[PDB]
Parts: C-alpha cells; sequence; structure tokens
RNA sequence: CGGCCCGAGGCGGCGGGGGCGACGGGCGGAACUUAAGCAUAUCAGUACGCCCCGGAGGAGAAACCAACCGGGAUUCCCCG
C-alpha cells in the first residue's frame, strides 16, 4: 500500500495513447458540419442486431474455400456504387468509422437521389465479419428468397421511420463545453 | 619511456629486428655489388616516430 | 619426400587425427635440436598435407548433410560476385504482360527477300 | 494502482534459432600443445637455472597466459609444474620461467628433451 | 460507374465546410508526430493508384514533413565577400521544390528501398506534408511481376538523388518541349559541353 | 469477452552501408583575369566542396516544329 488514494488519474501515458484520447476530445469540442456529423449517429442497437441476423443468411463461403480447391450480399465501394447507380441495391449499410472519411461522405446523397434506402451502422469491422473479411466500408442486399420478405419488407419500414435525410443535412454537431458535459 | 603500451613496444621491436646488414651468402647468391642496406638507421640521428 | 596426399585418402578420421599428433610433437623435437636439418623442411609440409586432407574430407561430408535443404550455409553456396547475386534472372527479365504477350504470338517473325 | 509511472509491459522473449549453421566446420586456432611451446633457450646462465632452482626457460606463443602454459607443459613432457613467471622480450617474444614440483629433477626432464 | 470518380470530384472542393473540418483534424494530428513516419495505408487511396500504388506486398508509404519559406545562405556573420552582385544572404529561393525535398529526405533515411512517386496531403503556416511511395525490390511478389519489376534493375538505385522522379524532373525543366527548351534535353551540362566544343578534323 | 483500428518487445529469411585522379547524373558555388580605371557585364552556369549510379549514363514515342504542292519519339556527326 504505497498510496492511500488512487493514482490512475495522474499517470503520464505514452504519446500514442494521449494523441488518440485528445483527438476524441477535439471532435466533441469543435463545430462539426452536417455531412460529417451524420456518421456520428448510426442506427440503434436493436435494429442493427436484427439486420445482422437477416444478413448472415446471405453470407458467402467461409471455410469451404480450401475445400473447393445462392443469393449473397455484395461488398466493397466500387461494386456497391454501380448498383445504386443502376437501381439494384435494395438496402445499403454504411460503416461509421471509415478512417479516410471522404471515401463515403458522398454516398448517402447518392442513395437518396437514386431512391435507395440506407443505414449507417457501427463498426466496419462487424460488416467484414459478415463477408468473411477483416473490414469493409459497405454491404448491400440485392434480393432475397421468398421466405424472408416478411422480414425484409418490415426492416425497410423500420429503416424509413428511423433514418431521416432532411434533418441529417440541417443539423451540426460538436460544440460541447466541459462543465456542460460532466 | 619506462612506461609504454604494448602496442608501441611491438612496433619499436620490429625496427630493432630488421636493422641489419645483407648476409654475405646472399651477396654471392644474388650476385650483388651494392652491399649496403640503405634502410638501416642509427639511434643518434634517427627520428622514429613510433 | 614424406607423406603423399594420396595415401592419406582412404584413412579414417582417427587415423588422421592420430597421425597429426606425432607430426606436431616431432616439430617440437626438431625446433629444440635447431636451437640447442633437411628433415625439418619435409616435416613442416607433412603437417600441411594432413590438415589439407582432414579439411577436404570434412567439407565433402557436410556438403551432403545439406544437399537438399532450402537454406544452405554460405560457404557451400555458388561462387559469384556481389553484383551477380543481385541480378534478375533471364526468365524474370523476359516476362511480359498478358495483353503484350498475346500480341507477340499474333504476327510472328518472318524471313523474306526483296528484289532490285 | 501503487506506482504513478507507466512502464513497458512484460512480453515473451525468444531464444535464437538459426535455420542454417553459421560455422558448419569447427576449425583449429593458434593454441594447442606442441604449437604453443616453441623451443628452449640454452645458455650457461640458464643451465645454472636447472641444476639449482629446478627451473626451465622456454619460448612460447605470445597469446598464451600462465594457466595455458602450465597445462601444456604438463601434458607434453608428462611432469608436474609448480609456478610460471613470464615476460615479453624487447624483440616481441614471450619467455616463460617454469619451475617444476619440489619432487622432480629438471635435469631428468631437460635431459630427456635434449636440453641437457 | 465506380466510386473513385466521386472522390476525385470531392477533392476539387478544398474550401468547403466538410473538407475544411477534415483538413483541420489532420494537421493537428500530424503536428503531434515525428518528421518521417511509416503509414499503414495511403491517406488518399485514389491519388495513390493514379501515381502507381498497388495493394500488394512490397509497396510501402511514409509521411514526410518539410518546412515552409525561403532560403538563407550559410555565410559566417552574414558576410559575403567578393563582387557586389553576390552579396545577398536572405530572401533567396531554393532551386528544387518542397515536394522534391521530401523525397530526398526519405531516400536518405531508407537507402535499401526504391522511391517511386509522391503526393500532397496537408499544409499549415509552418509545414507541408507529403506521402512517398516506396518499393522493396527483393521481395518475390515484386520481382516476379512484369508490371513493376523494371525497378528491380540496378540503374534504378537512389533515383531521387539523381533527379529522375517527377518533382526532380520539373526543376530540371523537362516538363517542356520545343522553343524554350532546346538547351536542356540530355542535361544542362551536356548541351553546354556540346555547344562549346572545338572539333579539329583531320582534313580541316 | 472477443473483433477491428492505432502502437510496443522479441524471433526467422532476405537486402542496405564502404572503395575509384576517367566518362555520366543531381546540388552548393568563387576569385584572379578582361573591360587598358571600376561597381552592371566578363572570367564561368568553370575551379573546388557534398551526394548518387552503370558498363555506359542521361534523354525519349509530341499539351513538337512549322506556315510548305509541309514534316513527324530520343541521341550523335556535318552545315550557319
Ligand atoms: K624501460
Ligand atoms: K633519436
Ligand atoms: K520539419
Ligand atoms: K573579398
Ligand atoms: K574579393
Ligand atoms: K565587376
Ligand atoms: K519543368
Ligand atoms: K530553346
Ligand atoms: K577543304
Ligand atoms: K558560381
Ligand atoms: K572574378
Ligand atoms: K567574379
Ligand atoms: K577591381
Ligand atoms: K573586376
Ligand atoms: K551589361
Ligand atoms: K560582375
Ligand atoms: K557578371
Ligand atoms: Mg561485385
Ligand atoms: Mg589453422
Ligand atoms: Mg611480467
Ligand atoms: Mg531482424
Ligand atoms: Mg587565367
Ligand atoms: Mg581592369
Ligand atoms: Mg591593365
Ligand atoms: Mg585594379
Ligand atoms: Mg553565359
Ligand atoms: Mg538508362
Amino acid at each position: 500500500s504505497k498510496c492511500d488514494f488512487d493514482l490512475t488519474p495522474f499517470v503520464r501515458w505514452p504519446r500514442q495513447v494521449r494523441i488518440q484520447r485528445q483527438k476524441a476530445v477535439l471532435q466533441r469540442r469543435l463545430k462539426v458540419p452536417p455531412t460529417v456529423n451524420q456518421f456520428m449517429n448510426p442506427i440503434s442497437r436493436n435494429l442493427t442486431n436484427e439486420i445482422f441476423n437477416l444478413a448472415r443468411k446471405y453470407s458467402p463461403e467461409s471455410k469451404e474455400e480450401h475445400k473447393a480447391r445462392k443469393l449473397v450480399i455484395a461488398s466493397g465501394i466500387r461494386r456497391i456504387t454501380s448498383l445504386v447507380e443502376s437501381k439494384r441495391a435494395k438496402l445499403v449499410l454504411i460503416a461509421n468509422d471509415v478512417d479516410p472519411l471522404e471515401l463515403v461522405l458522398w454516398l448517402p446523397t447518392l442513395c437518396h437521389k437514386m431512391g435507395v434506402p440506407y443505414a449507417i451502422v457501427r463498426t466496419k469491422g462487424d460488416l467484414g465479419k459478415l463477408v468473411h473479411l477483416k473490414k469493409t466500408t459497405s454491404v448491400c442486399f440485392t434480393d432475397v428468397n421468398p421466405e424472408d420478405k416478411p422480414t425484409f419488407d418490415k426492416i425497410l419500414a423500420a429503416v424509413a421511420h428511423e433514418v431521416d435525410y432532411a434533418k441529417a443535412m440541417k443539423t451540426y454537431g460538436g460544440g460541447v463545453r466541459r462543465e456542460d458535459e460532466a | 619511456t619506462a612506461n609504454k603500451t604494448l602496442s608501441r613496444k611491438l612496433r619499436l621491436a620490429k625496427k630493432t629486428k630488421t636493422n641489419k646488414n645483407i648476409p654475405r651468402w646472399v651477396i654471392a647468391k644474388d650476385h650483388l655489388k651494392k652491399t649496403w642496406n640503405y634502410k638501416r638507421h642509427h639511434w643518434r640521428r634517427s627520428h622514429l616516430k613510433l | 619426400p614424406g607423406l603423399k596426399a594420396k595415401d592419406l585418402v582412404g584413412l579414417s578420421q582417427e587415423d588422421l587425427q592420430r597421425k597429426l599428433a606425432d607430426l606436431k610433437r616431432e616439430l617440437l623435437s626438431l625446433r629444440t635440436m635447431k636451437a640447442t636439418i633437411a628433415r625439418f623442411r619435409v616435416c613442416k609440409k607433412d603437417v600441411a598435407r594432413v590438415l589439407t586432407v582432414i579439411n577436404q574430407k570434412a567439407r565433402d561430408e557436410a556438403r551432403a548433410a545439406f544437399e537438399g535443404a532450402e537454406h544452405i550455409p554460405k560457404t557451400f553456396r555458388p561462387r559469384l560476385t556481389h553484383a551477380m547475386r543481385c541480378q534478375l534472372t533471364e526468365k524474370q527479365k523476359r516476362l511480359l504482360p498478358s495483353k503484350l504477350m498475346k500480341r507477340k504470338l499474333q504476327f510472328p517473325k518472318l524471313k523474306y527477300a526483296v528484289k532490285v | 494502482r501503487t506506482n504513478v509511472h507507466f512502464f513497458r509491459p512484460k512480453t515473451l522473449v525468444h531464444k535464437k534459432a538459426p535455420l542454417y549453421p553459421r560455422n558448419p566446420i569447427k576449425k583449429g586456432s593458434w593454441d594447442d600443445p606442441c604449437d604453443l611451446l616453441r623451443y628452449p633457450i640454452k645458455t650457461d646462465e640458464n643451465t645454472t637455472q636447472i641444476e639449482k632452482n629446478n627451473t626451465i626457460v622456454f619460448i612460447v606463443d605470445r597469446r598464451a597466459s600462465k594457466p595455458e602454459i602450465r597445462k601444456a607443459f604438463e601434458t607434453v613432457f608428462e611432469t608436474k609444474v609448480a609456478r610460471v613467471n613470464t615476460l615479453i622480450t624487447p624483440l616481441g617474444l614471450k619467455k616463460a620461467f617454469i619451475r617444476l614440483a619440489p619432487d622432480v629433477q629438471a635435469m631428468d626432464v631437460a635431459s630427456k628433451m635434449g636440453l641437457a | 460507374m465506380g466510386a473513385y470518380k466521386y472522390v476525385q470530384e470531392l477533392w476539387r472542393k478544398k474550401q468547403s465546410e466538410a473538407l475544411h473540418y477534415l483538413f483541420r483534424l489532420r494537421t493537428w494530428e500530424y503536428r503531434q508526430l515525428n518528421a518521417i513516419k511509416r503509414c499503414s495505408h495511403p491517406t488518399r487511396p485514389e491519388k495513390a493508384r493514379r501515381l502507381g500504388y498497388k495493394a500488394k506486398r512490397g509497396y510501402v508509404v511514409y509521411r514526410v514533413r518539410v518546412r515552409r519559406g525561403g532560403r538563407k545562405r550559410q555565410c559566417v556573420h552574414g558576410i559575403s565577400y567578393g563582387k557586389p552582385r553576390n552579396i545577398g544572404i536572405v530572401g533567396l529561393k531554393p532551386s528544387r521544390s518542397l515536394r522534391a525535398l521530401a523525397e530526398q529526405k526519405v531516400g536518405r533515411r531508407l537507402p535499401s528501398l526504391r522511391v517511386l512517386n509522391s503526393y500532397w496531403v496537408a499544409q499549415d503556416g509552418s509545414y507541408k506534408w507529403y506521402e512517398v511511395i516506396l518499393i522493396d525490390p527483393f521481395h518475390p511478389w515484386i520481382r516476379n511481376d512484369p508490371k513493376i519489376n523494371w525497378i528491380c534493375n540496378p540503374v534504378m538505385k537512389r533515383r531521387e538523388c539523381r533527379g529522375l522522379t517527377s518533382a526532380g524532373r520539373k526543376a530540371r525543366g523537362l516538363h517542356n518541349k520545343g522553343i524554350g527548351a532546346m538547351k536542356l534535353r540530355p542535361s544542362k551540362r551536356a548541351a553546354w559541353k556540346r555547344n562549346h566544343t572545338r572539333s579539329l578534323r583531320r582534313y580541316r
């Protein structure tokens, strides 16, 4: 018992740890434009979980691919975008933490114009687990088998009530004071 | 000096050992007329910088 | 005179290690007699004949201990300069892209003669 | 938390494991008995050294220490050393003063060697 | 069409609110790091492919920070001697651009790699940041690939030291052809030596 | 508790470093001298200093020249 109180608040952390913590503070503090702010407000957890359950039944081959010496979801930004551009995507799922953010900043605008519903979902890492890759920016449903439209048509309804594009482009983010946040 | 490093002792030791005349049988063997080894040195007039 | 290198070929390692022990000891005797004569010349090079063979039998043994390994000791690697070890292979230098190749099979090389 | 400082976490450390040997053949060096000893120095001053004081004077390779000299002399001349003094002469050679055990006659040992 | 047509269009609006925010977060971060730093992946994937990057084993990316402004001569006490045309000390300009200086700094730090190309990522009042593409030329994926294994041949060592990259080419004047460029094509030194030669023929 | 992201220590295989009185590429860069003085000019985009290759190097398949009853990537030679 060297110290009677707790010393953790006063540790001098390594440089790499301090920079990523201060980066997270700077985005609560500054004034975030709406096109960037929309990636800070993903879909809720309940609706995300019950899309991930639908999606893992259109999941590609995992570990038969060494044993190979179906309707499936699509992955990747190059292929997704040409499907929205030809009106074949029925749902796009966009990740929330794409590090170069300009790869997808324009993509909700495109889906809106072309008439495709979309949803921002947390952690690109999770989407990669849906297609047996490490990470991915986006996935898309192109069609489903008939037993699943009693859920796909209902999931589109919950998406429509929850993702609002008009207020997405009008609201700024950030601007949080220290004493205010607590 | 009476207090010298082994590295300076060894280089001084080699100048002492090679400070010699041509052997006389070498003068007969190689048929020489120059008989003085002009790489010799003498302690009074030398400046070995070793 | 003295030992032939051919007549130690065929001798075992023990019969060569044991033969080297006497040669070393004999040069001690002959250096002691010198400082206190034709043989002493031949003995110095008998020692070199044997060590030549002990090393030549040991290199041929080890160079088969590694004959089929991926990584070989650097003493047993080919004899090349530093620049040669770093050059591209002729196959690597002759590789062409797929589209570029499929156009060289079209339009081959032809012999022809023109007239005045 | 007791200490206020952050130190590097403790992580596994491996031992080395080269895929090929860097020295596939074990070669000899300068040191071995009958090569470390060169010859004895024979003078009337040095003969007195043997008849009384039971001591033999030798020239040896400069890289040899007193413990290597004791062992070499004991294995080559099959006797018992007691104490070894050494110096490097103004010409660069190493001289060893080798005193035999109080129950050995260096006359008996110098004679068999030829020193007398 | 594909996605990189939108990304290129976006990067032509650097004054917009969106890119003004993202350019602000990047300069704060790069100010917290060292001058030469290895990156996991390119910060601009579409520009990286435009200049020749490929997501394969053997391609690497480093970020380089260089300082802004003009040049000061190395003269003790600020004294040039000699003729008055040669007296100036401050207010001079470097002969090579800052993009070329970035490539040369990282070539000196990493002399066992081959520099390929570079591009802009950020700037503020004191610094500009560039990213440099480098190839490891002894990797088997690099050597056995006809698209890139031109750089595995030894006339490609330390290219940025000899002025052979794109930014180094511009300072030598080589982005031009025709009138205004006739005295530089092999080299400035080579054209001078050719134009000033006395050729004394046998049947003069 | 796992994933992804951003880092740390170790281990294995492979590569780098230095060397040359020429030719070649990239930088920094004089003064003597001439002007019958001397500041711009000239000497000279030279001496010399630093870095980097090869058996050659550099350059190169037009954001070219032209003004014609037109030529057609680069280098080198003759010519003004
Ligand atoms: K002394
Ligand atoms: K003297
Ligand atoms: K800097
Ligand atoms: K002056
Ligand atoms: K002057
Ligand atoms: K002048
Ligand atoms: K140019
Ligand atoms: K011109
Ligand atoms: K003529
Ligand atoms: K100059
Ligand atoms: K001058
Ligand atoms: K001058
Ligand atoms: K003057
Ligand atoms: K003058
Ligand atoms: K003038
Ligand atoms: K002048
Ligand atoms: K001038
Ligand atoms: Mg070589
Ligand atoms: Mg040996
Ligand atoms: Mg002593
Ligand atoms: Mg290592
Ligand atoms: Mg002159
Ligand atoms: Mg004058
Ligand atoms: Mg005058
Ligand atoms: Mg004057
Ligand atoms: Mg001029
Ligand atoms: Mg070339």
